[PDB]
């Protein structure tokens, strides 16, 4: 049972990475479950979006004053 | 019969092929209702709605096959059916989409909407149908440049993509007519005729 | 219900599905679980299995020496041509199979969807090889007749045909070779 | 576990820093974040996968869009989730169009 959600935890993370790949979003697998999953404990979705973005953003600034 | 019971057999309808209390009536050359799962005329019209798509496609089916087994009606009426085939396969992969939905919520409204685009493009087919048939040769591409002088980016594009394939075929025989002035046409439908 | 009507496609006729030699690929129609038209796509279907039957009879008989019919390299190098055309549709097959096998729902229209390619390709060469069969044309007649047929329109069964027919005048070129 | 553990430890990853590190980053997130905990639209797949495809059109992207309403049928195939809907409007926020020029028509 357990070894089955497991199964199930990989595929529905394939399927994701898949339609992340497809959407060309440029999000990382570390955003595998740990991004979805967050949000999954009921978080607002658009400001989690919102969140993302910041992050996103800091990150970009980030790194290129780094560079 | 239940609203599901119809969407299973719209499910079989799309792909032209009609259902259990659904069946592809000759009087309207079109899927008339086994009237026989009675039920509101609201749901009746809505798939009376959907009957184009039945029509249509099995129009297409007709039709390509037709010109598909000629082999002396036009090698370009046999790429025009080539085409009218790769754009039945996307269709085919709709249908196929839907049937796996139909396996295991959605709605008939859900269907309809998902399924006006798919009528866009079929409409455009059949139009592109009907208003092509007897041109072969330079008829055929005088149609097939012809047809193109409507709007419509998406119908723009698909006919667009319809006929520069068509154009390939025009194109190598002016390439040999052009390249080594070599003219085998069988049917003489080039626009340079050829005296042997 | 996936994998025997694959099985019956493959030439290898199922329970359900009725290979009849004259009838073609027929279908005993007393199972559940679709519709008439579902099998009527399915009969669709059963006529490119019916043809590969029939195929794979004549690729068979024309792969032998003392009988009347067409002889010679050319026979078995059509027989050739044809299996190794039917390669790409094995490995269609075989590649839909492990798609089937790895989808829970994978529905037998995705199964026709994957298919229509090879159903596209397919009954051109069926009617060239019947009218080939019709000519009984030997020697390099039936090199002939393809090259008539070399200026195809459909786009697989004409890259197929060039295929065939590049395998046949190389067979061409060797004899000359030999006469050289 | 905790929500605020995981806000954290994404924050160490998306900074590719520490949680010290991203406190004030970290900071400004969590008010964002305690500004709304729960979405104000509701979840109805059927609009953002018409939403989906028609961001991928207007990337001229048919091909792609039929590729992802495949994965959407193997995935809803799939189901394990009840709120699936935020998930896919996460996507669409973080999907990017490197196959598109940057130049857009203002939808309503």
């Amino acid at each position: 049972a357990a070894a089955a959600n497991l199964n199930a935890v990989r595929e529905t993370m394939d399927v994701l990475l898949e339609i992340s790949r497809i959407l060309n979003t440029g999000l990382d697998m570390e955003t595998l479950s740990i991004c979805v999953r967050l949000c999954e404990q009921g978080i607002n979705p658009e400001a989690l979006s919102s969140v993302i973005k910041e992050l996103r953003k800091a990150t970009e600034a980030l790194k290129a004053a780094e560079n | 019969v239940t609203e599901a019971a119809l969407v299973r057999d719209i499910l079989y309808v799309f792909q032209g092929i009609d259902g259990k209390h659904v069946k592809m009536s000759n009087a309207d050359n079109c899927y008339t209702v086994e009237g026989k799962a009675n039920l509101s005329k609201s749901l009746r019209d809505t798939a009376v709605r959907l009957a184009e798509l039945g029509w249509l496609h099995n129009k297409i089916r007709k039709y390509t096959d037709q010109r598909s087994l000629d082999r002396s009606f036009g090698l370009v009426g046999q790429s025009f059916c080539a085409a009218l085939h790769q754009e039945l396969r996307e269709y085919y992969r709709l249908l196929s989409v839907l049937h796996s939905q139909l396996q295991l919520s959605l709605t008939l409204r859900r269907l309809l909407v998902w399924t006006y685009d798919p009528k866009m493009r079929l409409k455009t087919l059949a139009a592109l149908v009907d208003h092509c048939q007897g041109r072969k040769g330079g008829e055929l591409a005088s149609a097939v440049h012809a047809y193109t002088k409507t709007g419509d980016p998406y119908a723009r594009s698909l006919v667009q993509h319809i006929l520069s394939l068509v154009s390939h075929p025009v194109l190598s025989f002016l390439y040999r007519w052009i390249y080594d002035g070599e003219l085998e046409d069988t049917y003489h439908e080039f626009f340079v005729a050829s005296d042997p | 219900m996936i994998h025997e009507l694959l099985l019956a496609l493959s030439g290898y006729p199922g329970s359900i599905f009725t290979w009849n030699k004259r009838g073609g690929l027929q279908v005993s129609q007393d199972f559940p679980f679709l519709h008439p038209s579902e099998t009527s796509v399915l009969n669709r279907l059963c006529r490119l299995g019916t043809d590969y039957i029939r195929f794979t009879e004549f690729i068979e008989q024309y792969t032998q020496q003392g009988q009347g019919g067409l002889h010679g390299i050319y026979l078995r190098a059509f027989c050739t041509g044809l299996d190794s055309v039917l390669q790409p549709y094995r490995q269609a097959l075989l590649d839909l199979e492990q798609e089937f096998l790895a989808d829970p729902h994978l529905s037998i229209s995705h199964i026709n969807y994957s298919l229509d390619q090879f159903q596209l390709l397919f009954p051109s060469v069926m009617v060239v090889v019947e009218q080939i069969k019709s000519q009984k044309i030997h020697g390099c007649q039936i090199l002939e007749t393809v090259y008539k047929h070399s200026c195809g329109g459909l786009p697989p069964v004409r890259s197929a045909l060039e295929k065939i027919l590049a395998v046949c005048h190389g067979v061409m070129y060797k004899q000359l070779s030999a006469w050289m | 576990k905790s929500p605020n553990v995981l806000l954290q430890n994404l924050c160490c990853r998306i900074l590719g820093k520490s949680e010290a590190d991203v406190a004030q980053q970290f900071q400004y997130a969590v008010r964002v974040i305690g500004s709304n905990f729960a979405p104000t639209v509701e979840r109805d797949e059927f609009l953002v996968a018409e939403k989906i495809k028609k961001e991928l059109t207007r990337q001229r992207r048919e091909a792609d869009a039929a590729l992802f309403s495949e994965l959407h049928r193997k995935l809803h195939s799939q189901g394990v989730l009840k709120n699936k809907w935020s998930i896919l409007y996460l996507l669409l926020s973080l999907s990017e169009d490197p196959r598109k020029q940057p130049s857009k028509v203002s939808g309503y």
